[PDB]
């Protein structure tokens, strides 16, 4: 199941 | 073959580690000990180094430290965290005081994954397949995880998953028999946790977010129905049985109405996992064979664990006996290959 982002701007 | 160690104080704790570990930087943590992220110059990877706090403080702790070291040395599976290294600066049993554990270092857990993108049905298939594959292995060693939840699941860019942090703060993924102490519990408390995790991956909503034990039991019983006589006979506590029988009877809901729009094979598997009677819950091995995972299932690539001897749980030993057994285990550690 392929290409994920690990980290991102929010919370 | 003792390495060279170097000592350095950071956040008022002394860290004395082999020089292969570079650029140590704190990341916590809590009651069991502090952890730093580090760069492992031997393997080229980033790692977590955990310094145990007061591993030999009482009988209870020394035994706990031994238990964790035994468990971590044993776990050798793609979907379960393993021990990359363990070390002490001590040169002898006399002088032995501290224990450091090294593991791979989780980028993101499953909450981070859900936070940065919308998962497709195929992502949920691979993620859950990997949990069950890890669990099949754990359970074949007669180990129960007891605390599966999204933040104990590490997931990388390739959507590959590992189970972290065995027990041994969030109650939402806990089987009801253990939440209310109904009985001597089995491995399928973990399957209940997988059902809770998978339901939330499919809908975006926590399945049973009760504010206390009673409230959560009411959310659970509403979905799966109140216990029949067969389950009632298995609850050991008379008070627990008595409280349960005071509830208005409630039928099982139609899961197709609860999970509208989800893959019907997904919903079918959820009904196999979210069964109140733990003797009727699907096992990890059985779940892997479910049509939901037809694209990933490979019965030749779903290993079990070497036999895991837990007869130590019954020994009645002095602190210094637990501590010396722990030392033996540090001394006999063999790292993973290449």
């Amino acid at each position: 199941a392929a290409d994920l982002r690990i980290s991102c701007n929010s919370k | 073959e003792r390495p060279t160690f170097y000592r350095q104080e950071l956040n008022k704790t002394i860290w004395e580690v082999p020089e292969r570990y570079q650029n140590l930087a704190p990341v916590g943590s809590g009651a069991y000990g502090s952890v730093c992220a580090a760069f492992d110059t031997k393997t080229g990877h980033r790692v977590a180094v955990k310094k145990l706090s007061r591993p030999f403080q009482s009988i209870i702790h020394a035994k706990r430290t031994y238990r964790e070291l035994r468990l971590l040395k044993h776990m050798k599976h793609e979907n379960v965290i393993g021990l990359l290294d363990v070390f002490t600066p001590a040169r002898s049993l006399e002088e032995f005081n501290d224990v450091y554990l090294v593991t791979h270092l989780m980028g993101a857990d499953l909450n981070n994954i859900v936070k940065c993108q919308k998962l497709t049905d195929d992502h949920v298939q691979f993620l859950i397949y990997q949990i069950l594959r890890g669990l099949k292995y754990i359970h074949s060693a007669d180990i129960i995880h007891r605390d599966l939840k999204p933040s104990n699941l590490a997931v990388n860019e390739d959507c590959e998953l590992k189970i972290l942090d065995f027990g041994l703060a969030t109650r939402w993924y806990r089987a009801p028999e253990i939440m209310l102490n109904w009985m001597h519990y089995n491995q399928t408390v973990d399957i209940w946790s997988v059902g809770c995790i998978m339901a939330e991956l499919l809908t975006g909503r926590t399945l049973f977010p009760g504010t206390d034990h009673i409230d959560q039991l009411k959310l659970i019983l509403r979905l799966v129905g109140t216990p029949g006589a067969e389950l009632l006979k298995k609850i050991s506590s008379e008070s627990a049985r008595n409280y349960i029988q005071s509830l208005a009877q409630m039928p099982k809901m139609n899961f197709a109405n609860v999970f509208i729009g989800a893959n019907p094979l997904a919903v079918d598997l959820l009904e196999k996992m979210l069964v109140l009677d733990s003797d009727k819950r699907i096992t990890a091995a059985q779940a892997l064979a479910h049509a939901y995972f037809a694209q990933y299932h490979d019965p030749d690539d779903e290993p079990v664990a070497d036999p895991y001897d837990q007869s130590f749980e019954s020994r009645d030993l002095l602190i210094d006996e637990w501590k010396s057994l722990t030392y033996d285990e540090v001394i006999s550690f063999v790292p993973p290959p290449l």
